């Protein structure tokens, strides 16, 4: 094998892991700090909630009798009722959203570049599987060796492996669906597509056969205590 | 019947937590043993099915109300487990066998 | 029934959604849905192939491209069929 | 009996909206007096309930303490502003509360708490018609608020416009298919509303509630009595007559079973037997 | 950094 | 029970000890340079047993599953709770007059 310097472990192996871990935590906390809810006026939230009600009705109107459902239909999509017909209406926001989208990966690549400069010229760890020789130019940046086994990796790619393999740990400790990783706008068209979709939808009163499917088996009663 | 989003999300979260922890531990163990190459990767698969067996024990009987099917027990987030497994494998095989 | 009490009677804008009058108003797509990804995948594949040295200088981009249109479709084959 | 135990009990008593003001105010006072510093900001939400209970409990002495702490901690906060509004309403001080809610609305129009509190003031003043109108107007901008929807249904039931209440309960079930309480309440409202054309819906929804929960024995004998009323109605057809007789017989069998279980669970005189003595009648 | 540029060009590609 | 948590701790400790042993054994080779190229049976058995016990503990530590059927936790919700509507509270009831003002 290779008699690697022990001091490479205490200052190039562990610090990379610590930096990656706490930079991920920093990124997640900065992401939650930056997020601010955009101000919404009454009309937009009102129409969003209205289409929410329409979609949930389309989903589970089976538990509602037929006359109530077709009255819903009359109210939603019918000339005479009027609803769904008489219901319609470098920039800072683009720069802000582009910067927010950029800040999810670019800080990782900048940290990688800084690590590649700072820790250039080492052999940090041996990747325990035989990587291909054609992968040499990116795993072993800063090394002039030629016959060195491809399984030996410099600092930058070791940090990259660390940042790829630590997202699951982030989900483990930080919380479910954390933001530390590496990876309606228009209502008129929404109104029209809801119109067409709920026109295409049908009715099936799920209570037409509940009694017969209930009469078949006795009612569970144990555990009353 | 009537699935509840919160409960299924909690079940997915606990399964993912168990998978991530077991994959990290398996990486640490494979690094400890000094397994190298394909023989290492197979071990991970073995570890995975071991976890599956444990999950089968954890769900146990009457699991039909816990999951629609046993499939997420076996192949639930396998690649996410593999990434952390290889990370911890490299970590331990580096700070145990290389030096 | 000796205790059949009736509680209805007087009914008093109207609540939203209410309407008093009782109105009496009342292969194939799968082929296109499958051919969608079958035609969109080569586009990303063609872009990645035409990248050339750019793809070689971008090891992560190739993996993302191969996992976006392909791989994911194979992984979500059951989901694609169910959709 | 450790502070974690009463903290968890308070959390449970908050998750489901209970109104046992005495117990919750006692536990909250104990928590904020003995174990106030034993845990962090998690008592702050408690400081909400504790005052509301106080206003429910009538013990206004600690309401000022909680309000002053929250205000000194959270200046210019809409939640604390609504909380001050409730404090004002505790003594029927309505004009100042209305002015405060109007100020909150003009400071933030998307806030929903102020509208609910102002209509609560209106319904406390007895102006039921204007309260109903205000709720109808408020829903026109916030369709989908389940709590206000159920409150409007309850107000309509109290004022006895059972058609509107039934409609609101129907749309509530649209929102929540899986809650058997809504199904039971709607079955009751429909049964109260009219006759066979509504009795069929009432019995169907009672059966649906029973399917969604076997223990809702309230809805069990509600279905039983609805079937019995359908049977007694002359307008019922012969096939409908025999169908509802079968439903009533099944419901009676289930009632005897349920009361037999009520019997084996406890140990006393057989009132449940007396109870099924009613069913045999 | 040549590495930073060669790894941020895919980032622009990843966004697009 | 809570002891499960304690169990997993010792498991990690066991694994940690294995690491030390492995390190020492590596030094062995780094001072023996013989054609052994094999770990002691004791260390591999200890590592495998620690892995088994730690994984079994972790499975318990993960928590308890939750049922998908939405009518599970809602079964015990009596009608006396769902009707309260905390936002629409009214304080013109007999509670204030009956109790100490
Ligand atoms: C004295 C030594 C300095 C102490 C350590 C510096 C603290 C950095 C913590 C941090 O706040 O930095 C983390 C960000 C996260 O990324 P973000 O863009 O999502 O949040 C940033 C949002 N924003 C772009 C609007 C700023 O990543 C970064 O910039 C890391 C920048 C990498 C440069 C290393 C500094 C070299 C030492 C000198
Ligand atoms: C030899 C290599 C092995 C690698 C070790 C990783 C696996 C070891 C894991 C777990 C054992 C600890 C068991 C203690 C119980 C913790 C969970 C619990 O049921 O108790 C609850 C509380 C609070 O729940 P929560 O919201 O915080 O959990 C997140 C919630 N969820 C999972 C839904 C997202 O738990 C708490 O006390 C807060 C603490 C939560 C657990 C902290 C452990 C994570 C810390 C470090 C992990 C790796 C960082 C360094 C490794 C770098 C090497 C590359
Ligand atoms: C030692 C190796 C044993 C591994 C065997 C295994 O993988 O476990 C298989 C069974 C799970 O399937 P099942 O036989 O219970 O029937 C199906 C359950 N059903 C009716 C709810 C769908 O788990 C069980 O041994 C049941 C564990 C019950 C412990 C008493
Ligand atoms: C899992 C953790 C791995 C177990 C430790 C294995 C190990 O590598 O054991 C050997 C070291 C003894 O190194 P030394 O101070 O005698 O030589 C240093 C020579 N000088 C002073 C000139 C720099 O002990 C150690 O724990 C290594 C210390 C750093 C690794 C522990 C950090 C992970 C927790």
């Amino acid at each position: 094998e290779l008699l690697l310097d022990s001091n490479i472990r205490l200052w190039v192996v562990l610090p990379i892991v610590i930096i990656t871990f706490f930079v991920g935590m920093i990124r997640h906390y900065v992401s939650i700090l930056l997020q601010s809810d955009k101000k919404l006026t009454q009309e937009q939230v009102s129409d969003s909630q209205v289409l929410i009600r329409s979609r949930v009705l389309r989903e589970n109107g089976k538990y509602i009798p037929k006359q109530s459902f077709l009255t819903r239909k009359y109210y939603f999509n019918n000339p005479e009722d009027g609803f769904f017909k008489k219901t319609k209406r470098d920039p800072t926001m683009l720069t802000d959203m582009m910067k927010g989208n950029v800040t999810n990966v670019l800080p990782m690549i900048l940290i990688g570049g800084w690590i590649n400069m700072t820790f250039s010229g080492f052999v940090t760890t041996k990747v325990p599987f035989p990587l291909t020789l054609r992968f040499k130019p990116m795993l072993q940046q800063g090394i002039e060796l030629l016959t060195l086994d491809a399984s030996w990796v410099s600092s930058a790619s070791w940090y990259f492996l660390n940042v790829f393999g630590l997202r699951s740990i982030y989900s483990l400790i930080l919380g479910q669906d954390n933001a530390a990783d590496q990876s309606p706008a228009d209502t008129n068209k929404a109104f029209k597509t809801e119109w067409e979709a709920l026109e295409l939808t049908d009715h099936q009163w799920a209570l037409d056969d509940v009694e017969e499917e209930l009469m078949a088996k006795d009612l569970h009663f144990e555990g009353m205590f | 019947p009537f699935i509840s989003e919160a409960a299924v999300r909690g079940n997915a979260a606990v399964l993912d937590y168990c998978r991530t922890s077991v994959s990290a531990l398996s990486g640490a163990t494979a690094g400890i043993l000094g397994l190298t190459g394909l023989y290492g990767f197979i071990f991970y698969l073995l570890a995975s099915v071991l976890l599956s067996l444990l999950l089968i024990l954890k769900a146990g009987r009457r699991w039909n109300k816990y999951f629609k099917s046993r499939r997420p027990l076996f192949t639930g987030g396998l690649i996410g487990g593999l990434f952390t497994y290889v990370l911890f494998w490299t970590f331990l095989y580096g700070m145990v066998h290389v030096y | 029934f000796k205790w059949a009490i009736e509680l209805s009677g007087p009914g008093g804008l109207y609540p939203v959604g209410y309407l008093d009058k009782q109105v009496p108003d009342t292969e194939k797509r799968c082929w296109d849905i499958a051919l969608g990804p079958l035609k969109q995948i080569p586009m990303n594949l063609f872009i990645m192939y035409m990248a050339g040295n750019t793809i070689s200088i971008f090891p992560t981009m190739m993996v993302c491209m191969m996992a976006w249109r392909p791989i994911q479709a194979l992984m979500a084959i059951s989901a694609t069929f169910k959709m | 009996v450790t502070w974690e135990e009463m903290r968890d009990k308070m959390r449970k008593w908050r998750e489901e909206n209970s109104r046992n003001s005495e117990q919750i105010v006692e536990v909250g006072e104990e928590l904020i007096n003995e174990y106030a510093s034993k845990l962090g900001d998690d008592i702050w939400i408690i400081y909400e309930q504790v005052m509301i209970a106080a206003l429910d409990y009538g013990r206004d002495d600690l309401a000022l303490f909680c309000l002053q702490e929250l205000r000194r901690q959270f200046p210019g906060s809409h939640r604390v502003k609504r909380l001050t509004g409730m404090r004002f309403e505790a003594m029927e001080r309505y004009d100042d509360a209305i002015q405060l809610y109007d100020r909150i609305l003009q400071e933030d129009p998307t806030n929903t708490a102020a509208r609910k509190r102002k209509i609560a003031i209106r319904k406390a003043q007895g102006k039921n018609v204007e309260a109903i109108r205000e709720l109808n107007e408020y829903l026109e901008q916030f369709v989908g608020d389940q709590e206000a929807w159920h409150e409007l249904a309850e107000l309509y039931i109290n004022e006895h416009d059972y058609a509107k209440a039934a409609f609101c309960l129907e749309e509530l079930m649209m929102t929540n298919p899986h809650n058997h309480l809504y199904c039971q309440q709607y079955a009751e409202v429909k049964y109260t509303q009219g006759g066979l054309e509504n009795l069929e819906l009432s019995r169907k929804y009672f059966a649906q509630a029973l399917k969604l929960n076997n223990r809702n024995m309230r809805a069990l004998f509600g279905l039983y009595m609805s079937a019995s009323h359908i049977a007694s109605n002359p307008k019922a057809s012969a096939k409908t007559k025999k169908d509802n007789m079968k439903y009533a017989s099944w419901a009676a069998s289930q009632i005897n079973r349920a009361y037999q279980f009520a019997g084996r669970s406890k140990k006393e005189t057989k009132y449940s037997l007396k109870a099924v003595e009613d069913m045999l009648e | 950094n040549p590495m930073v540029m060669m790894m941020v060009l895919p980032l622009l590609i990843f966004v697009l | 029970p809570s002891l499960w948590k304690g169990l997993v701790g010792i498991g990690l400790f066991a694994l940690a000890h294995a690491a030390f042993s492995a390190a020492q054994h590596r030094s062995y080779m780094r001072l023996t340079e013989k054609e052994d190229e094999s770990l002691p049976i004791d260390i591999v058995l200890q590592t495998l047993l620690a892995f088994a016990v730690t994984c079994y503990g972790i499975v318990h530590i993960a928590g308890e599953f939750k049922d998908m059927d939405a009518t599970s936790e809602l079964k015990n919700k009596t009608f006396d709770t769902l009707r309260n509507h905390p936002s629409f509270y009214v304080f013109n009831h007999r509670g204030r007059v009956l109790f100490r003002p």
